[PDB]
RNA sequence: GGAGAGUUUGAUCCUGGCUCAGGACGAACGCUGGCGGCGUGCCUAAUACAUGCAAGUCGAGCGGACAGAUGGGAGCUUGCUCCCUGAUGUUAGCGGCGGACGGGUGAGUAACACGUGGGUAACCUGCCUGUAAGACUGGGAUAACUCCGGGAAACCGGGGCUAAUACCGGAUGGUUGUUUGAACCGCAUGGUUCAAACAUAAAAGGUGGCUUCGGCUACCACUUACAGAUGGACCCGCGGCGCAUUAGCUAGUUGGUGAGGUAACGGCUCACCAAGGCGACGAUGCGUAGCCGACCUGAGAGGGUGAUCGGCCACACUGGGACUGAGACACGGCCCAGACUCCUACGGGAGGCAGCAGUAGGGAAUCUUCCGCAAUGGACGAAAGUCUGACGGAGCAACGCCGCGUGAGUGAUGAAGGUUUUCGGAUCGUAAAGCUCUGUUGUUAGGGAAGAACAAGUGCCGUUCGAAUAGGGCGGUACCUUGACGGUACCUAACCAGAAAGCCACGGCUAACUACGUGCCAGCAGCCGCGGUAAUACGUAGGUGGCAAGCGUUGUCCGGAAUUAUUGGGCGUAAAGGGCUCGCAGGCGGUUUCUUAAGUCUGAUGUGAAAGCCCCCGGCUCAACCGGGGAGGGUCAUUGGAAACUGGGGA
């Protein structure tokens, strides 16, 4: 059950301020902790290993079991290693939910996706890690669509993905293909997931 | 003789037969003669496709169904059409 | 504490008695036609061959014979009986 | 598709071990502990067992026996009993089938036991297909039933009576054996097919329906002959294990002939004869062990285990034995002996949880003495049905795997408190407060009796049988019901953030740091090693880090381990050249040329079952999981090619 962290110091010492995209601790850019204001140093190969695995895994927030099974399960696909892991670990039902302009928080859109509300493909999708392939109508679950969170997130703007496609009035959605695999260009470098989780 | 009858398989919530031809008195989930068929009880509902090109050789080569094997192979047009095989008697 | 087929036990006793009567009658008849083939007796050789033949097939044709062992016994007895009489 | 690091030195490199990071369980223990789905749970003592259910069924085989609608006559009660007939229902015994399948456990066994691949002119097969003949004439029994008896019981005995689908004569039948005449073909044995003499069976059954009451006919039966199918039996090639501090072994042994035996060859067992046979290519002997599909691990080669599901073998308290049967040497069948328990009228009897639970023991270690034939498979049936601790389910255990949650948005008022502080301050920290939202699971109340449900029975149609428009088989169409789980899953409404987070680590390997106390004391520790008053290592407190309804410790297996090395190590000095030679077996070999296919390589068929690993889809809200569609796996057989190379042969 991932929903336990603070959500300030986890990004604050996790390596990069996301997400975001301003909630990175701009008041104190150092790492969080009692011995944290001082000079930071680099790690070993396990330093970039833990920063790559904890950094790229903290963007979604799953447990190490499901994230590991997405590591080898992502490596079971075709293409390249870090690209398949990158399109897999971000094409989830909650990343497709909060990436479609659904909710203004990754945990908030997560609980909006597994709260029974955001039912997609015409039916309900009640598991926050139960994704949808390219072409499923990632809907809004119109029996409770008149809400404050959905209307406010429909009022708040954001750069919608070109792998996906939104709907603010028709109450629908879609994912046109796999997302822009190298195109989705955060700081999460997939080589550290090819090294700090490969042994 | 070899009574071509059902055989359980699947999860503990829902069983779906895959009725291969079997011996006289083999174990239930055990040895079978030469497997031909698959027909779940549920989903949606009772959709199962049988052989009828070797299953006519099984039902004609000395055999018989069970209750559910007889209703299934009489539903898929194989017991009656086999009877039209015997209709040239 | 035998639940069912204790009466199978009693049926095994009575069936064992009647079956021992027929089978032991077959063995004693086979030694009888073999004894008649012991000496150089012509008419007792053929009629006694008919005796061990009829009792032989009547024993092997129901119960404990059954087929191939009866053909072995009647075959060797036919060889001796055909030897002593031509 | 493969990652290394520490540790010998004053420093260095080699060589060399030793440990750690990773995965895994049928785990257990330590701390803690919300739920759902799917699998798992005596591995130690095959230890002994209380108690309940685990195999019954056939009235459409049989002769009863009881009750009894309905009817009959009596006495009284104006409603009853007494004696008869009888639809009807029930069952104790006879007989047929089923207890050899199913279920459990690895005790045995190092070979035909398993896996694979052949073979069987060396086997058998009840039930079931399909074919075609038959079902003729008779007999005397016997349990039941009673009358006596002996027994504590368990139980036996004896006298009278009866029947069948019980048994037993005769005809008929070849095919089933023996003799002859052949004909065709093989693998020594010989096989296939044709004819002619001696022997070998039948439920006249039952069910209905019809009829002239002589008999007719259908269905379920009985026998015989054939092939089919399913099963097992046998023989053989090859494969899978620690030991030479096991080199001898073997006398029914090695082989012959003859006889007997079983379904069958065979020293399988015997008589007689001969003196053989196995062994360094490991005999025998000790040890250990069920084997395989497979599982776990590895980049791969390999290494380890044989749980759960399946296939075969074995065993059924220990050790023998045989009967019934088609088939057992029989798990809830018998006979004997031994052990252990129970009963005893001391004369004698009774038992087998390595079936489902369950109790005691053992141990670190493993659960409910539950529901039902609704499904599937069985058994018996003409069917209706009955049995089914198989199974379908359930109950417990975080035991494993997977999924979801214990909130979310906002929030600088950077709150109080805790830790730190050169005493200005820093940290828990958008964290909390707070404004607002959501209900996953909860809690309540309804829906829903969702699927899992198909059958069997009732018409009617085509077609078969039928002397028959009866009646039936066969095959279609339509009606009625049948849910243990289960008021389960899931859906809907409301309610409340309310009930839902811990374990280990913070020098290195290795993510994670400071203070107090302790002062070689108490302690830690996987290795390196710390601790003798400033401890980033001992406890305590704040904070950090890993992980998560889980987290560490330990046990075992794999890898790291290029630290058994075929891939892929070496031997001058590190461990390692035999002191040296001669030689048998073995291992390897100059150049040209013809053949060969024994190796080498390639094509076609068979077979390597399913489930599992991988690829491609679909179904449970996704996933774990299930199902479908594929693949791959062999010194494998049978068979066709190439002849370059090793070999055979010749020059």
């Amino acid at each position: 059950a991932r929903y336990t962290g603070p959500s300030w110091k986890l990004s604050r010492r996790l390596g990069i301020s996301l997400s975001g995209t301003g909630k990175e601790l701009e008041k104190r850019p150092y790492a969080p902790g009692p011995h944290g204001p001082g000079q930071r140093k680099k790690l070993s190969e396990y330093g970039l290993q833990l920063q790559e695995k904890q950094k790229l895994r903290h963007m979604y927030g799953v447990n190490e079991r499901q994230f590991r099974t997405l590591f080898d399960k992502a490596g079971k696909l075709a293409g390249k290693h870090g690209e398949n892991f990158m399109i897999l670990l971000d094409s989830r039902l909650d990343n497709v939910v909060y990436k479609l302009g659904l909710a203004r928080t990754r945990r908030q859109a997560r609980q909006l996706v597994n709260h029974g509300h955001i039912l997609v493909d015409g039916s309900r999708v009640d598991i926050p890690s139960y994704l949808v392939k390219p072409g499923q109508t990632i809907g809004v679950r119109e029996k409770s669509r008149n809400l404050s969170i959905i209307k406010e997130s429909v009022e708040v703007n954001n750069f919608v993905p070109e792998y996906l496609t939104f709907d603010a009035e028709k109450l629908e959605g879609t994912f046109t293909r796999l997302p822009e695999r190298s195109e989705l260009a955060p700081e999460i470098n997939e080589a550290l997931i090819v090294e700090f989780y490969s042994r | 003789a070899v009574k071509i009858r059902l055989k359980r398989m699947g999860a503990k919530k829902s069983p779906f037969y895959r009725i291969v031809v079997a011996d006289s008195r083999s174990p239930r989930d055990g040895r079978f003669i030469e497997t031909v068929g698959t027909y779940n009880p549920v989903a949606k509902p009772a959709e199962v496709k049988i052989d009828e090109e070797l299953a006519l050789k099984w039902l004609q080569t000395g055999a018989k169904p069970s209750d559910t094997v007889r209703n299934l192979f009489s539903s898929q047009g194989i017991m009656e059409k086999f009877h039209n095989a015997k209709q040239g008697k | 504490n035998i639940k069912s087929a204790i009466k199978r036990t009693k049926t095994n006793n009575e069936r064992r008695v009647h079956n021992a009567t027929i089978k032991s009658a077959m063995r004693t008849a086979i030694k009888q036609v073999e004894a008649s083939v012991a000496n150089n007796e012509a008419d007792k050789a053929k009629t006694a061959l008919t005796e061990a033949a009829k009792r032989i097939d009547k024993a092997v044709k129901t119960g404990l014979v059954h087929k191939n062992t009866a053909a072995r016994y009647k075959s060797r007895l036919a060889k001796k009986v055909n030897g002593l009489s031509a």
